């Protein structure tokens, strides 16, 4: 078992059964079993929103620097004008995510209850674990439903560790915009020129 | 009503608007026009001018002091002075009184009823704080069903 | 049966016999014994007054937009003059509402008591269930009798069309309060620019 | 969290968290809607 | 004597703190000559902090 | 001086005598409790009136009861 602090004893609540479990709990906030299942569910949607966040921050701004796309910076992207006002873009999204996350709220509380499509009862999700819904809408290639459990755990471990790098990255993009007032691709190319000086201590 | 002029046509109410901006304009004379403390007094003046234009547009009654007076009798012109925010208040105050009453019933039928009042059971509390929304239909419903009041034979009464 | 919230336990009072039962009593307004008999009668007048309300608010305003009635708006219909005084028509209504609702009040209190005529007692109402006064005056086509599974479907169709009308009439009320435009024109201003005619833009 | 949330559910902490939210709400009502003497609705 | 051990009684004694209050009987003394044999335990303490008090069977009814 | 009265609600728990600082109360035999003893106040003229016995009585309401009446040099607690 790989662990974050190789001399330390791993915690009792982190038994290695969860994907991406490396025993990192110094404050011990996942000690309660009922709160640990909520926090794993909190970490899953945090990971996937940050990877979707990192593909809208670092991917199109790299294409903006390379001249592939003329999209604005991620900090000033909400300030731009669209066909729908940004105040009423939220309540369209809030209504659309009251069905997306509110039906996800029932799956965390009651597993195996919102897996059936209400409009057409023949359609259902091929998922058995909380946080991994499956089905055609979410797993159209069927890679997440495998018979073997060792490959399935490593692929979920691959999902978590790709997630938590982006949660460092989107948080990294927030503080870089607050400190340097510059896009993080432009902070990378400034750091790729002279990495000795172009850092956080360049002021 | 009650010898009070409306505040939109009150000369004393317009005098208090004139002498409040003039107090704040003289405070602005010792600052730079683009300075940070001058933006606070400029926001104070626009807060004052918003206030006086809001009081005159609501049909407020101003006396001889130039001050807006509230008519709490239940006048059809004056509902938002006492009757409308009173019904808004009593709904909120009855919400506080109904979710505190329903919490005590929910913890009286418990193993240790006194440890649930120093340590308030938030999943038990938050599931009835939502239920305090519809409380006039639940207070008079408990009043009509007899569950709101306790009979005097089961109430601790000090002797005569 | 389907419920208002998947993964949520149905309340013990709403057991699924009542037409239109989706286990929707989150605030417990019909818990008490003997209370759900009053709240169905309350739902039935409110749903039928709203379907009477929606046929007098939207249908004459829709035909005013076509222009084959030229009826005034419903929120300005109290200012319209008639052959009677507008204040007088209130009290003549509540003398007729004193008769019609107190005959309905005794049916909820003592069922099977006021189905007979007060004047010519050979005329008796054929309704058996509380809240369904079958007779020649109210159901002349005899659609309120049959099998219990067939009767439950048409009683489900009253309240599902009735709950929509309640939401409708409550919508027209708030629309006429903050926008001061009649609700068929509010529909036609929403099919032109839907993302600019929203409750946030109307505040 | 079997005992940390029990401490967080105590009477002084829940009074601080509620009145922190309550005075936090009533201050933010008094920013966007200040000088409110008459309810217009 | 007494109503029952382990039963719910209501105190009719005027000067007690637990007048018209639900109490649980824990002991009834069957020795003759005892004026207040029924020992009733209460969920709430009085101002002295105790919950144990002795009452006669004439000052209690079953509720 | 002070009149200390014992009532029949006493359980013979003896703590009214143990709380007495002027030796007023004593435990006499009795037939009305499990302990088969009741308090009494023979030296009630020595009573200061402090009601330490009423503070230590677990019976609701109190079995020992001190009524503050005529006060003399015993019940005033003076040394001069
Ligand atoms: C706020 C988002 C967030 C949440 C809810 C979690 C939640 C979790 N992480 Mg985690 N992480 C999060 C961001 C990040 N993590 C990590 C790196 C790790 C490692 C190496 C490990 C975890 C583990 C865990 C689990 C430990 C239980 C616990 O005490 O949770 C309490 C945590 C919170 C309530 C969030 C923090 C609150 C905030 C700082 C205030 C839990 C599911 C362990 C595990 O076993 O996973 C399966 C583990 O070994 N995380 C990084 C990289 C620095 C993150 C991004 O910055
Ligand atoms: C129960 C349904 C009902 C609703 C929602 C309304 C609503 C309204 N009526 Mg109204 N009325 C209703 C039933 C009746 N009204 C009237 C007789 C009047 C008159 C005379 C007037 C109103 C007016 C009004 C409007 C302003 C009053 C107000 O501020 O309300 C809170 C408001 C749209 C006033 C109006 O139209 O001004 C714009 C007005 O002058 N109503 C009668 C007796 C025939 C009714 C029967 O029950
Ligand atoms: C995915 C993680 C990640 C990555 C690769 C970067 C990369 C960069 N950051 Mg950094 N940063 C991060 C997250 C990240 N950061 C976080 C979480 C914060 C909040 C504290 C910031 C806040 C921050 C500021 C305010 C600034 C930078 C700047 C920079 C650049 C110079 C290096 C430096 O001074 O680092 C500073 C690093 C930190 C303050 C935090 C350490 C970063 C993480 C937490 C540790 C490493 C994690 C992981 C092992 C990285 C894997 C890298 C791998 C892909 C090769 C560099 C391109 C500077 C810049 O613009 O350069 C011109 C700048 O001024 N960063
Ligand atoms: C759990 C909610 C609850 C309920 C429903 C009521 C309701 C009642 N109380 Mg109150 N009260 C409560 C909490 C509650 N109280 C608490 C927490 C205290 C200590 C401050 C008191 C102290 C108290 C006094 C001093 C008086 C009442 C009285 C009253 C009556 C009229 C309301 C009143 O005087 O204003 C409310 C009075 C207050 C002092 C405000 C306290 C209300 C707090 C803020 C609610 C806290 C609830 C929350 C869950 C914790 C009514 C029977 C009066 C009476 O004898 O009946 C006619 C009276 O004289 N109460
Ligand atoms: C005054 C309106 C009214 C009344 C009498 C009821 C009565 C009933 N409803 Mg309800 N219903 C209504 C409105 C109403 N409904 C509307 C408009 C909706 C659509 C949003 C529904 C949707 C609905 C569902 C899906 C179901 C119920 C059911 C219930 C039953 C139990 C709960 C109860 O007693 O609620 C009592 C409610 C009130 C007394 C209204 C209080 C309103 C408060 C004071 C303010 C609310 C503000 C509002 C949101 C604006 C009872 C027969 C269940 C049932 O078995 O039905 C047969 C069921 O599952 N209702
Ligand atoms: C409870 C339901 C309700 C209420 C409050 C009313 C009340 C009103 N409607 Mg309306 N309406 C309703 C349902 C409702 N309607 C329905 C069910 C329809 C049929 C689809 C209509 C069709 C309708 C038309 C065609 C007109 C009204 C008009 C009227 C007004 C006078 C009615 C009249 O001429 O006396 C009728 C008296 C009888 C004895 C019958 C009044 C504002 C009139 C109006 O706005 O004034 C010009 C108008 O011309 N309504
Ligand atoms: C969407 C409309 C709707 C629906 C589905 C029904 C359905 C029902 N009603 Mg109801 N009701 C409604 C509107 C509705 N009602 C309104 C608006 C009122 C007030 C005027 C009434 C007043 C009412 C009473 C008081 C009684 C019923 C009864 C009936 C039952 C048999 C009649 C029937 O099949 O109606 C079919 C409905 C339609 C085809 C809608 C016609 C729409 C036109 C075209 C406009 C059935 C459960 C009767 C019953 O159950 O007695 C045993 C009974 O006497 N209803
Ligand atoms: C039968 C249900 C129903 C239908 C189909 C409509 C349809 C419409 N309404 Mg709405 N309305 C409803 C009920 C309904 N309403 C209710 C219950 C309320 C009272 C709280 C409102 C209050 C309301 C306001 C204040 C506004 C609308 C407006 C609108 C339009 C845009 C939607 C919007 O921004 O507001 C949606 C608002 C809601 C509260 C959603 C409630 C809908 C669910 C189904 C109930 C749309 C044509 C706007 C308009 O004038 O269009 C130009 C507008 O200004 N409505
Ligand atoms: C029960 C007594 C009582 C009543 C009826 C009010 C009610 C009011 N005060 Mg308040 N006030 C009171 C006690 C009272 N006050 C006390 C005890 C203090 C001192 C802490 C103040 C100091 C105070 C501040 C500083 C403000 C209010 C404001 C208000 C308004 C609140 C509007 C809103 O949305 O929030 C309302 C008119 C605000 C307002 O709009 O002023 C009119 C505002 O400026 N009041
Ligand atoms: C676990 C543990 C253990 C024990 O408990 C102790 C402690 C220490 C406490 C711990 C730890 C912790 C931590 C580290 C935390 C952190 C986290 C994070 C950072 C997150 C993020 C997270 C993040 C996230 C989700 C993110 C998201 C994002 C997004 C949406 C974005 C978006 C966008 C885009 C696309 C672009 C455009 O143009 C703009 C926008 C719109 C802006
Ligand atoms: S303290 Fe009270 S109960 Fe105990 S012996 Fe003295 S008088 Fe009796």
């Amino acid at each position: 078992r790989p662990l974050w602090f190789p001399g330390s004893q791993p915690p009792e609540w982190l038994d290695g059964s969860l994907p991406g479990d490396f025993g990192f709990d110094p404050l011990g906030l996942g000690s309660d079993p009922e709160l640990l299942k909520w926090f794993v569910q909190a970490e899953l949607v945090h990971c996937r929103w940050a990877m979707l966040g990192a593909a809208g921050i670092f991917i199109p701004e790299a294409l903006t620097k390379a001249g592939i796309l003329n999209t604005p910076s991620w900090t000033v992207a909400g300030d731009q004008q669209y066909f729908t006002d940004a105040t009423t873009l939220f309540v369209i999204e809030i209504i659309l995510f009251a069905w997306a996350e509110g039906r996800r709220w029932a799956d965390i509380i009651n597993p195996g209850c919102v897996n059936v499509d209400p409009v057409f009862p023949n359609n259902k999700l091929t998922g058995t674990d909380v946080g991994y819904p499956g089905g055609l809408w979410f797993d159209p290639l069927g890679w997440g439903q495998t018979g073997d459990a060792a490959k399935l755990k490593d692929l979920r471990t691959r999902e978590i560790k790709n997630g938590r790098l982006a949660m460092l990255a989107v948080l990294g993009a927030v503080v870089q915009a607050n400190y340097t007032h510059t896009g993080p691709i432009d902070n990378l190319l400034a750091h790729l020129a002279d990495p000795g000086h172009n850092t956080i201590f360049a002021l | 009503v009650a010898g009070l002029t409306p505040c939109k046509e009150s000369k004393g109410f317009a005098k208090r608007q004139k002498q409040e901006i003039k107090k704040l304009e003289g405070r602005l004379k010792l600052y730079a026009p683009d300075s940070a403390p001058a933006l606070a007094i400029n926001a104070t003046i626009e807060k004052t001018k918003r206030r006086f234009e809001f009081y005159g547009n609501q049909g407020l009654l101003c006396g001889t002091d130039g001050l807006p007076h509230l008519i709490v009798d239940g006048d059809q012109a004056h509902l938002g002075e006492f009757v409308y925010p009173g019904l808004v208040f009593l709904y909120i105050a009855g919400w506080i009184g109904w979710v505190g009453r329903a919490y005590l019933i929910d913890v009286r039928t418990s193993k240790k009823p006194t440890e649930k009042e120093i340590i308030i059971d938030v999943p038990l509390a938050l599931r009835i704080m939502s239920k305090g929304l519809t409380w006039p239909v639940a207070a008079i419903g408990e009043l009509r069903s007899g569950k709101l009041v306790e009979k005097s034979s089961n109430i601790t009464v000090s002797p005569r | 049966r389907p419920l208002w919230l998947p993964g949520s336990e149905a309340p013990k009072w709403l057991d699924g016999s009542l037409p239109g039962d989706y286990g929707f009593d989150p605030l417990d307004l019909a818990a008490e014994p003997g209370r759900l008999n009053w709240m169905v009668q309350a739902e039935l007048v409110h749903c039928r007054w709203a379907m009477l309300g929606a046929a007098g608010i939207f249908i004459p305003e829709l035909l005013t937009k076509i222009g084959i009635l030229n009826t005034p708006s419903w929120y300005k219909a109290g200012d319209a003059t008639y052959f009677a005084d507008q204040g007088t028509l209130f009290i003549v209504e509540l003398l007729l509402m004193a008769w019609a609702e107190s005959r309905r009040w005794a049916d909820i209190a003592r069922p099977g008591s006021v189905n007979t005529d007060p004047i010519f007692p050979n005329n008796k109402l054929t309704g058996t269930d509380v809240g369904y006064p079958g007779g020649l005056w109210f159901d002349p086509l005899g659609w309120g009798s049959g099998s219990e599974d067939k009767l439950k479907e048409i009683r489900t169709k009253e309240v599902k069309n009735g709950r929509l009308a309640m939401l409708a009439v409550l919508g027209a009320f708030v629309q006429a309060n903050v926008t001061h435009v009649g609700p068929i024109d509010n529909l036609f201003a929403h099919l032109a620019d839907p993302y600019h005619t929203t409750i946030l833009q109307s505040l | 969290m079997q005992d940390v949330k029990t401490y967080l559910s105590t009477a002084p902490v829940l009074a601080t968290l509620w009145f922190g939210f309550l005075a936090g709400l009533l201050i933010e009502i008094n920013r966007f809607f200040p000088d409110a003497l008459v309810l217009p609705l | 004597i007494g109503p029952k051990r382990g039963s719910i009684v209501k105190v009719l004694r005027r000067e007690s703190y637990w007048f018209n209050d639900t109490g649980k009987v824990v002991a009834v003394d069957q020795a003759p000559g005892v004026r207040y044999p029924v020992v009733v335990r209460f969920d709430k303490v009085n101002y002295a902090g105790v919950s144990t008090n002795n009452y006669s069977p004439d000052e209690l009814e079953q509720s | 001086a002070h009149s200390v009265k014992i009532y029949d609600t006493c359980i013979g728990c003896t703590q009214c005598v143990r709380a007495c600082p002027t030796d007023v109360l004593e435990m006499v035999p009795w037939d009305g409790c499990k302990a088969s003893q009741i308090a009494s106040a023979p030296r009630t003229e020595d009573c200061v009136g402090c009601k330490r016995c009423e503070s230590a009585c677990p019976t609701d309401f109190l079995s020992v009861r001190v009524y503050l009446g005529a006060e003399t040099t015993r019940s005033m607690g003076l040394a001069y």
